[PDB]
DNA sequence: AAAAAAAAAAAAAAAAAAAAAAAAA
DNA sequence: TTTTTTTTTTTTTTTTTTTTTTTTT
């Protein structure tokens, strides 16, 4: 096959980066180093290199496929034979910019069978993962004879007599088993025309892409489409039936997860390392203006504390939980929106938009198989993630009740009579709430302000009361600060139309008179992996504040309690304290952590009645 | 012959006139754009040669074939030279089109059995576009032969499989066989054409290559097709399910020209004016709220700050009034001139709820989301009647989508945020049914929360004149007697959609200058006011009052395709806020 | 705060339309 | 070998009960 050659040599010779920037050489190095059978080649680089081979190989997506694969498994047997002959097969996967290619479930027509596709869509099947034979080994016990048989991938006899009708008795062990799935995709609901019924197809999933998708997840699935055929009869239909069969499948979350930036950020924490939390907090939501506190405990947030697991299995959440009542028109709604838009796993919801089952997870019955089958909720989805819940005092006290123990210990028990399951829940929840009345009133003690009872408002660590005090100077400050906001404009981009239906930023002097987002989430990624001790000295100074702090005379006259002061208040401190500490990189929760805390809670849970 | 049929074809193609040769030129710029499909009008083809047309109404099945075919060839004729990997022709969809008035579903009898049928219908149900094969490729389990390119029929008709190259030892190969689109849908007879007591007759449409999803749930189509029956293999005996085979669909309900009638109306020094007073022309009065009413339609501008935050720039109305005014009605022009609008009440409406829903179903186990009003109306307007008596999922709902513009939701199944960039345009009366001054305040039962969410709020009253009454009697007489400076109802919705996509503008420093000491003057007041009635006037100022006078004067400034917002127009939308503020404050 | 009525969930049963395999001659 | 009747499976809908939720005293 001379167009088969001619394939497998164009690949080949791209695989042969040496005298090129050396990317997918280096790629092959980590695919053997780290003992994997799958390479991810992004497309463009095809374009870049070749127009006629990426062509070929998204409209002829099989064979330029399998002449793609021999060719990577002829440069691993070149750079290491010895690892190269432990797997049959070498596959690849695909991704990059698919010009006409990419696209949903339901602008997938019948034009791209045989094609390279790379959908984007939310998984609503994910089929129990079952090993597929791909090679049978049977043995006689009467003639001693071992025969192997294969099984070619023809997306079908199985031997059991000799020939001379000696029973075979198959070689499990010895056989080769390819683990197998299918999945069902669909159109996300976002994007789907408002009106007709979501629109959807299937994915097929061999060896390392099995598990990569879980349902109710958004993912971007790249691979070949074509058709199914039915089963031998001497009667057929013209209709087919079509899946992807796919090569690839990512988590459409890339913010889930250089030299140069591991540098940036060790030179940005020790530079100064006293006011960096500081520096950060006051950096975090830049469109908003005041609520310097109520910031940097979102920062804190955002790192966490650390989580204490003792050898009696007992567990200690160091997640931090937040509250923020507040008058209408105060941003606590544009605080969570920007946590949604930049906390990894921030899993949005409203008062009434999640009851019950919907919020923490659920059971039901299959219906299939008729056997009891768990249901990822809300919550359980944003484990070691945020859960935003915004209208949080509308919601029915029963869902509210339904949160106290992931809330506390960050696990959902929930067991029908045929199935039983603690599924892991380690989220922190920040709530915005409008206080009983609508607005608050100054005049009344905050427990009257909130309707919440006392155990709800102690689970929540920090409580926050944002007034609309209006202040002519503090208004002044949040007009000037919100109207240029409105007068921003990008840069160069746009110069008077409408929207379609670095360590540091560019100091733009229409939105400062910071550090950058990328830059600050990738800081706080790498901070959150930090697990600091606290020191004797900050545990001292930190038990005498609680100590304190449960006392009587913490509070002066007419300032009431915003929460009661309990165990919880204490965990919170080191909590906070941790969470300052990973800040800075610290490894030791120091004095100064301990006392930013402390201030930060005293604030929180005190205010002055009128 | 049947090839002096399909030259016949060629020929109308290719000779047709009109100078300039319609259906040539169609199909280069088909071709080219890759369209690979026409719309052929039938009563052209009639014209030029009767018998064809006549041949097509009698024996659609194979002379559409032909007429496909020299199609085909035309194409090629007129469009042949083309660069290396797209040289191969292809084949060219013929759909057909004609004048003729539909026939009711109720003539479709035995005898117009594969006929060609024009009949009218409501569409309810469409399945997922799916794989045909019009050309497969059998290949022998024994000797391994193959049989390429057997031509496979269209419509519901099956093909078997040969016997004799074993017996019946071919299979198919899917890898070698070309399929098309392919679509199923359900057609319910028009309800007024269904007699009184009566049920509503159906039938089925089969759609094909570039036909499928061309129609959606819910359209009122007409469809000319080949009335057709399924052939699979071959009390009621010998009775073949009936289909039409879709070939022509119409569904019934900018040039450079209108982009350059846009610019000069916006242009027009009193553009503003014409517009005010070319919303409701037939309801007296009220200028003040069509003003306000023309700058809802308008819009704001979105902006989405670096740090991905968004503020939304589609203004909230209200109106709290008494039952006399002209309300429901005004609602009702907005629903009907907005570009994309709809009008529902507090509580949803008839079978369409207000806000969207999630379900899964449970034997597919998909994630059907049911549209309320709110996602429906995406980058519109919503009228809400009767906003007062919604239901509390709903008013927390709404509470979240008219500031965020996202209606979050969080099922059993999944977490989701539908986007609905909707402008609520709300109607009401007081709590007690006429606003009575002495219990002033007390008239709204609205929480707070919500009122801070609506722009503007218009407070309407009839407690007393008489020229007045005796103006608006007559006028009402005078507008059913009947029965310039007005923009028709289309021109306008167009020129919205045009400002809408086009226009987008920002505030300039003088005016947020401007706006700013003005909203400082209006939070002194306001706190004061407050201060000495020694109560919470239900119906506060806070920023987001800033953010709806910012809107009002970027809609006003939009108006005019002025991509920066001057001092007057800042003038003008705190006028607008004052005529609301005359409810903040004057109120109590 | 607790009971009465309503609504929704969920599970089991039925129709049924169509494709494939085993038994019969 | 070739038909035929069954077998399934794969969707979909429908009905009863229970449970969950909403409204009233
Ligand atoms: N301190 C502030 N800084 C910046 N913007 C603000 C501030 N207070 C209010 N806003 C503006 O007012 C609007 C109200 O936001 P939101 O949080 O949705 O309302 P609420 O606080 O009542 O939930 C936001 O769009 C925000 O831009
Ligand atoms: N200013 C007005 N100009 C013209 N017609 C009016 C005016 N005010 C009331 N009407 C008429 O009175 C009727 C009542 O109006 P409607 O909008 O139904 O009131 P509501 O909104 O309270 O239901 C309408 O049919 C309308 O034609
Ligand atoms: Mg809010
Ligand atoms: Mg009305
Ligand atoms: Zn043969």
């Amino acid at each position: 096959d001379v167009e088969l050659r001619e394939a497998q040599r164009d690949y080949l010779d791209f695989l042969d980066d040496e005298e090129d920037q050396g990317i997918y050489q280096s790629k092959v190095r980590e695919l053997i180093s780290d003992n994997q059978y799958r390479l991810i080649v992004n497309v463009n680089d095809l374009r870049r290199k070749n127009e006629k081979r990426a062509n070929r190989l998204l409209n002829n997506a099989f064979e330029e496929l399998v002449a793609f694969q021999r060719a990577l498994k002829d440069f691993v047997a070149s750079i290491d034979a010895t690892y190269a002959k432990q797997y049959e097969e070498f596959y690849v996967g695909l991704e990059g910019s698919f010009g006409s290619k990419h696209v949903s479930p339901r602008t997938l027509t019948s034009c791209f069978l045989s094609c390279v596709v790379c959908v984007e869509g939310i998984v609503t099947k994910c089929s129990l993962v079952r090993p597929k034979v791909v090679r049978s080994v049977h043995y006689c016990p009467a003639t001693k004879k071992t025969i192997e048989r294969r099984y070619s991938d023809l997306t079908s006899v199985y031997p059991t007599k000799d020939e001379e009708n000696n029973p075979l008795e198959t070689e499990y062990g010895l056989s080769v088993y390819k683990d197998h799935q299918t999945i069902t995709i669909q159109e996300m609901p976002e994007k789907a025309p408002a009106g007709q019924l979501p629109r959807s197809v299937d994915v097929i999933l061999d060896d390392d892409l099995v598990d990569k998708a879980k349902p109710g997840d958004r993912v971007q699935v790249v691979g070949t489409y074509r058709c199914l055929p039915g089963k031998k009869g001497g009667y057929t239909s013209g209709t087919f039936r079509t899946v992807l069969i796919a090569c690839n499948v990512k988590q459409m979350s890339k913010d889930a997860q250089s030299a140069e930036d591991i540098a940036k950020i060790k030179k940005f924490s020790k530079t100064r390392s006293k006011d960096i939390f500081d520096q950060l907090a006051k950096s975090l939501a830049p469109s908003i203006h005041g609520h310097d506190y109520v910031k940097k405990a979102i920062l804190c947030l955002l790192l966490g504390g650390v989580e204490r697991d003792l050898e009696n299995g007992s567990h200690i959440r160091g997640d931090i939980n937040i509250l923020l009542i507040g008058d209408p028109s105060v941003a606590k709604s544009q605080l969570l929106r920007y946590v949604l838009c930049t906390a990894p796993r921030a899993i949005p919801t409203t008062g009434r938009g999640s009851s019950g089952v919907g919020l923490t997870a659920a059971v039901t019955t299959d219906q299939e198989t008729g056997e009891r089958r768990l249901e990822a909720g809300a919550m359980v989805l944003a484990d070691r993630g945020v859960v935003c819940i915004d209208e949080f005092d509308k919601m029915s006290d029963m869902d509210r009740t339904a949160i106290h123990e992931v809330m506390e210990q960050g696990r959902v028990t929930i067991a029908k009579a045929g199935i039983h399951a603690r599924l892991n829940a380690r989220c922190s929840v920040l709530a915005a709430a409008n206080p009983v009345y609508g607005r608050y009133d100054q005049y009344k003690t905050p427990m009257e302000n909130i309707g919440l009872q006392d155990s709800l408002l102690s689970r929540f660590d920090l409580l926050f009361i944002m007034l609309d005090q209006m202040d002519p100077e503090q208004d002044r400050e949040i007009s000037d600060h919100v109207l240029r906001m409105h007068r921003y404009r990008a840069p160069g981009e746009q110069d008077g139309d409408a929207m379609p239906l670095q360590i540091y930023e560019k100091h733009d002097n229409l939105l400062h008179g910071m550090v950058s987002a990328a830059f600050m989430k990738k800081y706080i990624h790498v901070a959150k992996i930090i697990k600091p001790v606290l020191t004797q000295e900050s545990a001292t100074y930190i038990a005498e504040e609680y100590s304190r702090l449960r006392s009587q005379d913490s509070m002066s006259s007419d300032t009431a309690r915003t929460s009661p002061v309990t165990a919880r208040t204490l965990e919170t401190l080191i909590r906070l304290a941790t969470a300052h500490a990973k800040a800075r990189m610290s490894k030791t929760v120091d004095l100064q952590d301990a006392e930013e805390a402390v201030e930060l809670v005293q604030y929180a849970y005190f205010k002055k009645v009128l | 012959r049947k090839s002096q049929l399909q030259r016949r074809f060629k020929e109308f193609l290719r000779q047709y006139r009109v100078f300039t040769f319609k259906y040539r030129d169609e199909l280069k710029r088909h071709y080219n754009l890759g369209e690979y499909w026409i719309e052929v009008e039938m009563e052209d083809l009639a014209s030029f040669d009767e018998d064809l047309a006549d041949y097509l109404y009698k024996q659609p099945a194979e002379h559409l074939q032909l007429l496909e075919e020299a199609a085909k060839e035309v194409a090629d004729e007129v469009t042949r030279p083309r660069p290396s990997g797209e040289e191969v022709l292809q084949d060219i969809q013929v759909m057909l089109k004609s004048d003729a008035s539909p026939s009711s579903i109720r003539s479709l009898k035995s005898d117009m059995m594969s006929h060609l049928v024009k009949i009218p219908g409501i569409i309810i149900a469409a399945s997922a576009v799916r794989a045909k094969a019009t050309r497969i490729s059998i290949q022998c389990r024994s000797c391994r032969n193959t049989l390429t390119n057997i031509a496979m029929r269209p419509g519901l008709e099956g093909y078997a499989l040969p016997r004799k190259c074993p017996l019946d030892p071919y299979f198919i190969m899917p890898d070698k066989c070309k399929c098309v689109d392919f679509q199923t849908l359900k057609l319910q007879e028009l309800p007024d054409a269904v007699p009184h007591g009566e049920m509503p007759r159906h039938m089925q449409l089969y759609c094909d290559r570039y036909l499928c999803d061309k129609v959606v749930p819910g359209n009122r189509v007409t469809i000319m097709g080949i009335y057709s029956i399924k052939k699979f293999g071959l009390v009621g005996v010998g009775i073949r399910s009936s289909y039409i085979r879709v070939l022509g669909i119409q569904v019934d309900t900018v040039s450079p020209q209108e982009e350059e009638e846009f610019r000069r109306l916006a242009a027009l020094p009193n553009v503003y004016e014409v517009i005010s007073k070319s919303i409701a022309p037939s309801i007296f009065g009220g200028t003040d709220m069509k003003k306000a009413i023309a700058c809802l339609l308008f819009g704001g501008s979105r902006k989405r700050l670096p740090d991905g935050l968004t503020r939304r720039g589609d203004i909230n109305l209200l109106m709290l009034g008494d039952p006399g005014t002209a309300k429901s009605q005004l609602l009702k022009f907005v629903e009907k001139c907005s570009p994309i609008g709809v009008y529902t009440s507090g509580k949803g409406s008839s079978a369409a709820g207000l806000t969207a829903s999630v379900m899964r179903d449970p034997s597919s186990r998909n994630f059907i989301m049911e549209g309320g009003a709110m996602v429906l109306a995406d980058g519109g307007v919503v009228c809400i009647d009767e906003f007062d008596k919604m239901r509390e999922d709903d008013r927390v709902a709404i509470h979240e989508a008219m500031e965020q513009q996202t209606i979050s939701i969080a099922k059993a199944g999944i977490t989701t945020t539908l986007n609905s960039r909707c402008s609520v345009l709300a109607a009401a009366n007081s709590v007690f049914g006429r606003w009575d001054e002495t219990k002033g305040e007390d008239n709204i039962d609205f929480m707070p929360t919500i009122l801070s969410r609506f722009d503007m709020i218009f407070i309407v009253k009839d407690e007393h004149n008489e020229e007045r009454d005796v103006m608006l009697a007559k006028h009402v007489i005078t507008l059913h007697v009947s029965a310039e400076g007005e923009i028709d109802l289309a021109k306008l919705k167009k020129f919205i959609a045009y400002c809408r996509v086009k226009c987008g503008p920002r505030l300039s420093a003088e005016a947020a200058e401007k706006l700013k000491n003005r909203y400082i003057i209006m939070r002194s007041g306001a706190r004061q006011h407050e201060r000495d009635s020694d109560r919470r006037s239900s119906i506060p100022i806070t920023v987001r009052q800033l953010e709806a006078i910012v809107r009002i004067a970027e809609a006003l400034s939009k108006m005019k395709l002025q991509p920066f917002a001057t001092e007057a127009d800042v003038e003008e939308a705190l006028r607008l806020f004052q005529v609301s503020t005359l409810d903040a404050a004057l109120s109590g």
